[PDB]
């Protein structure tokens, strides 16, 4: 003491954050592509009428 | 890629199938109305209600 208290550093307390994956178990499709967009055709044909 | 000869023959397909599915629609309806109420009311546009 006097000039300065002296010390012994104990080891570091980290502490890492995440988000970890939940949502993304149901977008397991994978495509990188360069065309300008991704299109999707949608067709409904209801057979239930008499 | 289709040639207009696939598009008629796919139209085609798809409207026989639909015909006999419509039909068979009708088969269940009918059956439903008999089994349920004992009679049938058969209607439409071109045939009178009896």
């Amino acid at each position: 003491a006097g000039l300065y208290t002296t010390y012994q550093l104990l080891e570091v307390q980290r502490k890492l954050k995440t988000l970890p994956a939940f949502f993304l178990q149901w977008f397991p499709r994978q495509i990188n592509f360069q065309e300008d967009m991704i299109a999707f055709d949608k067709v409904i044909q209801d057979v239930t009428r008499v | 890629t289709l040639s207009i000869a696939q598009r008629r023959d796919r139209v085609i397909a798809y409207l026989l199938m639909k015909h006999r599915a419509m039909h068979e629609n009708t088969w269940e309806w009918m059956a439903a109305q008999a089994a349920q109420y004992g009679y049938v009311d058969v209607q439409g546009q071109d045939y009178p209600l009896v």
